[PDB]
């Protein structure tokens, strides 16, 4: 399994970046798809959680109303969509697989896949 | 009486006529000469069922008013609120949207339903 | 409870007139409301009525000529009435339906309260 | 956030814990506390998953264990190729989804 | 207790079984009788199922109601209903005002409630 | 697709063609057809009364608040779902239909309802 | 279109007071109406708001506890009933058409017309 | 609460804006910006409604527009009779239906 | 919590009142504020339930009112033996669900 | 009416108790039940709610997440058990019956029966 995440490294404050992800190894549509965020001297921040099928999309507080989660199953294409971007959110993001499952699978309250990941950078 | 007030409201505006949805709903229930009787009795209960099935898989389930997740299409009528729910009948409106009824059903089923049904079996998990 | 009837009198045989009714002790937002009128010549007929929704029926000797209103906030009732013929000569009096088993507003026609009625005159 | 001790240490073959303790909500609530280990410049590896399980590819050296509302990663017979940031992560319900604790760096 | 069982039962001790009467009321000479017998037993049960649907009380045993109790219905407390009545009596007792209260479930909820939560759902 | 056409797909395939399969079940050579008519009713009403006395009116699925019993099945969810078809699970747990029938009725309405009964006061 | 807010005077902190507004020259029954309250030093500030019919309220959070609002349709009238004021609420209170419609009107989500403002002190 | 500039002027006859700047729940996810006008002593009037609507009864010399989450109001053809103090009123959902900005005083 | 007065006071055979003040949740809004009579040592005893209800066995010396946001227990024909800390409880709702006043000592 | 707890008295810091109550004197069964708290030097306070039935629990905010309360009506016995007991935990227990009714009983929103509180001291 291997996830390959590419976007922009640098926005001004208030500017808006996308990130995409995109997965190979394994069923796409089969899994939850999370993002998870590091700021380069701090540990790890679960940021968002897109279920398998992409209708339902959960977001950490600091970031509920500026980020939104979305995927493309027919392309294995994960995204992030981020606008008004705060000196708060400089940190290297990483696409993670898991999160949560169907009502018809084993839970997956965890991150089991995780990508290369990529520094966002605000200033 | 049951029968009272039954389609009085079918030369009023939408708006007023959705005043009195429990008025023609109440009303819509109740030898070869006996099987005509048996067959007008089974029909009227075969047309109660097919509707409060298509309520069931739009998810309108008991409800006389019911709002869905289905966004309208202009092309399906272009009129405003005031036009639709003011100045025109219930009648006026089902010729004008008669073309577009199957394509309205199918996204009820389609578009929402089947999906929110299965969202909700996901929210309810966690 | 009862109604009184103001406004009526003379008109020309192609002019207006507007007629009032006043309600006292009921809950004038409830109840449907009937002009009707008694000829000298004819007997007592019935014009026209309002519903506690706003919705209006006219008899077809008055539809398109005269129209019926409320206002529910001086426990008021009016009748305009455009293009008055010298067959419009009446007492037209007030009325309140009896409240009945729920038709969705449909009146029942059953005159439970009357005003004593003004004079209209056409000439 | 979840509060783990940082700066523990070991040496080659001895075992090392780290703790994860959390409130009742976050870990006494649920048993769903994943380990992740992450070596600098590298992204996290599951290490544990739910309380106990470890996934396909993970040594046994690697066992979760919890009581109460803390959670534990014991890591047994400690190599040099362990020194890293390890991290806990705890389920916290609906309306908070997942918390982590701070880095804990282990060195050998 | 079977069916019926509890009918001797206070008002209140027969309330919970109301699944075992429900599960009861679906299920040339002797042909048309037993014809007859089916068709009759299923546009009963939809009468029934007709005005739950139209009170609100669609797919329910026991619904709760936004409509008032009238003291001129019955003036009788709930120890001496609930407790120390039995439903045969009780219905002896509400007969007069069945289509009283039948009415007021029809005009006062899932009619103007609905349309309250069409305006709620609005925002 | 179409009618039955996932009978033949897994639990979880076939799940998504729910309202396929529950819109064909209400639609000499005179009586035979007025019997079947009022059979298909019949069935379609007590099925209706089944899922209307579990909580479950209006809906194609319903979750519960009855716990799976292993002795039901012992199965884990990635072989009843994804490895298995709903003709292999109605075979393999038609005995425990009923008592489940018994359960959802017990639990999902005459104690639920008592207790929303109870919650709408306090 | 007139609107005349006749309320009250000081009032101590904790007690309660009720404020009115009539209405002139529109038909009440059809508009929704809110009250807006604005500190002597402040800017305007939404408490309140009522749909037309009178049957769905809103509150600020702040007073959700505290205040009621209502209206008569058959007399022309808005009112907040007040309860347990604070002294964080010495306000002028303005009445106001609009806020809200019903699901069959064009939105109005802004408020149309107002009245002059009565004065509270706690 | 929104955001607005305060003591925004300008000479007579020409043109000036007021910001009103929230968040993307209260400006962003709605066209919902309306803009008053109160003279002091005085209720405030409305003057712009929706994003970009004007009441009847009001000059064509007031308008309004939103970018991003920061709705603005600009005014041309300053005129003596302008000194009030301006308020934007944001729809900001079901929760918190209606959220004003600071006043701010116009100088001609 | 609800506010009584400490220490309320008077001699054999006169009134005395014991008032209750909560705000427009807790006593305004039902008529469900009890009050209990606790000796020191042992378990409460309800005197007075609903607002002006008595309970079996409770003389007729003890009578609740409510007027407004307050609640007030009059003991008339006051005993020596109705030396207690009196409690007034209200209901405040389905989230908060009573609300206890402090406790006043009848010092007789 | 008698009511006695029987739980215990003393816990360190962090600890778990349960206090068990028995009833007698009345149907156990038709009764609501309640813990009420008392600190050696306050007044009470009121801790949690269950009803007659025992499926409906109802706790104060200081307690929500670590009491829990329950009761088994064929042996007439109250309980609460409290997990991770604090120094402000202290306090005579008492098993008061009230503080709710059935739908189909008169609002007992009163505490009427009292006894015996239990005395727990967390140290
Ligand atoms: C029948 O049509 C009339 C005419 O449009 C309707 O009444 C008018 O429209 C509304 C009420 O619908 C009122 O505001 C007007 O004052 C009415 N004017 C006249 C001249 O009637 C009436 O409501 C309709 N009635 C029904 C039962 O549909
Ligand atoms: C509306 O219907 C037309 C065809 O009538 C279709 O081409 C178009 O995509 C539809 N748009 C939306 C938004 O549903
Ligand atoms: C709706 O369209 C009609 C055109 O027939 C127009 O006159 C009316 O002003 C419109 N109303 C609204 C609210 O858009
Ligand atoms: C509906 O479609 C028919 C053709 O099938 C057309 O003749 C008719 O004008 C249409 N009516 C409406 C209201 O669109
Ligand atoms: C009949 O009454 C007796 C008491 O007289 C009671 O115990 C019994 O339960 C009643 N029968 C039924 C079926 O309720
Ligand atoms: C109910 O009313 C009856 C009739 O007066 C009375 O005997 C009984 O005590 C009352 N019960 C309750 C609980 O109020
Ligand atoms: C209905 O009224 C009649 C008298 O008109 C009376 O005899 C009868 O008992 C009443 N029905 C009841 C109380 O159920
Ligand atoms: C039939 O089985 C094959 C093999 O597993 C599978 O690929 C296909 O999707 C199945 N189709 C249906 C309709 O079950
Ligand atoms: C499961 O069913 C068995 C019998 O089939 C029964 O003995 C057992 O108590 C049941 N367990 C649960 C948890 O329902
Ligand atoms: C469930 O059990 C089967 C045994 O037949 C096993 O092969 C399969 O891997 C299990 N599924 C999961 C998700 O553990």
């Amino acid at each position: 399994v291997q996830l390959v995440e590419t976007g922009g490294g640098l926005v001004q404050p208030g500017g808006s970046l996308k990130l995409s992800c995109r997965a190979s190894g394994y069923t796409f549509s089969s899994f939850a798809m999370s993002w998870v965020r590091q700021a380069p001297g701090k540990g790890l921040e679960w940021v968002s959680l897109i279920n398998d099928r992409g209708g339902l999309t959960f977001y950490v507080d600091s970031v509920k109303g500026r980020f939104t989660i979305s995927r493309d199953n027919s392309k294995n294409t994960l995204s992030l969509q981020m606008h008004s971007l705060r000196d708060g959110d400089t940190a290297v993001y990483y696409c993670a697989t898991g999160g949560m499952s169907s009502a018809l699978q084993s839970s997956k309250y965890y991150f089991d896949f995780w990508g290369q990941g990529a520094l966002v950078t605000v200033s | 009486a049951v029968f009272l007030g039954f389609l009085g409201a079918a030369g009023s505006t939408m708006g007023a006529a959705s005043m009195t949805l429990t008025v023609q709903a109440r009303n819509l229930l109740s030898t070869v000469w006996g099987i005509k009787q048996l067959q007008a009795r089974v029909l009227a209960v075969e047309r109660y069922l097919r509707d409060q099935q298509l309520l069931g898989i739009w998810g309108c389930s008991g409800k006389l008013i019911c709002c869905t997740n289905v966004p309208w299409n202009s092309s399906w009528s272009n009129r405003n609120l005031s036009e639709i729910w003011d100045n025109m009948t219930w009648l006026q409106w089902d010729k004008e949207i008669s073309n577009y009824t199957q394509i309205i059903y199918g996204l009820l089923e389609e578009s929402q339903n089947q999906q929110e049904k299965n969202e909700q079996d996901l929210l309810a998990l966690d | 409870v009862q109604l009184v009837e103001s406004g009526g009198g003379l008109a020309k045989p192609g002019g207006s007139l507007r007629l009032s009714c006043a309600a006292s002790g009921f809950t004038f937002s409830r109840s449907i409301m009937h002009w009707v009128r008694q000829a000298p010549g004819k007997g007592l007929e019935w014009v026209s009525t309002i519903n506690y929704a706003g919705s209006t029926y006219y008899a077809d000797s008055v539809r398109g000529r005269f129209v019926i209103s409320r206002d529910n906030s001086k426990n008021t009732l009016s009748l305009q009435m455009n293009s008055v013929r010298p067959e419009d000569r009446a007492v037209y009096h007030c009325a309140k339906d009896k409240e009945g088993y729920y038709s969705g507003g449909y009146p029942l026609w059953y005159f439970d309260l009357w005003g004593p009625g003004t004079p209209v005159t056409i000439s | 956030a979840l509060t783990q001790p940082p700066s523990v240490s070991g040496s080659p073959g001895q075992s090392v814990t780290i703790s994860c303790t959390g409130t009742s909500s976050d870990i006494g609530s649920y048993n769903y506390v994943s380990w992740y280990q992450q070596h600098p410049g590298k992204a996290p590896k599951l290490m544990i998953y739910d309380v106990t399980q470890r996934p396909s590819g993970v040594s046994d050296r690697f066992s979760g264990s919890k009581s109460g509302n803390t959670a534990s990663l014991t890591i047994s017979g400690l190599q040099a190729d362990d020194e890293a940031d390890y991290y806990c992560s705890a389920y916290a319900g609906r309306q908070t989804f997942y918390i982590f604790g701070g880095g804990t760096r282990l060195t050998v």
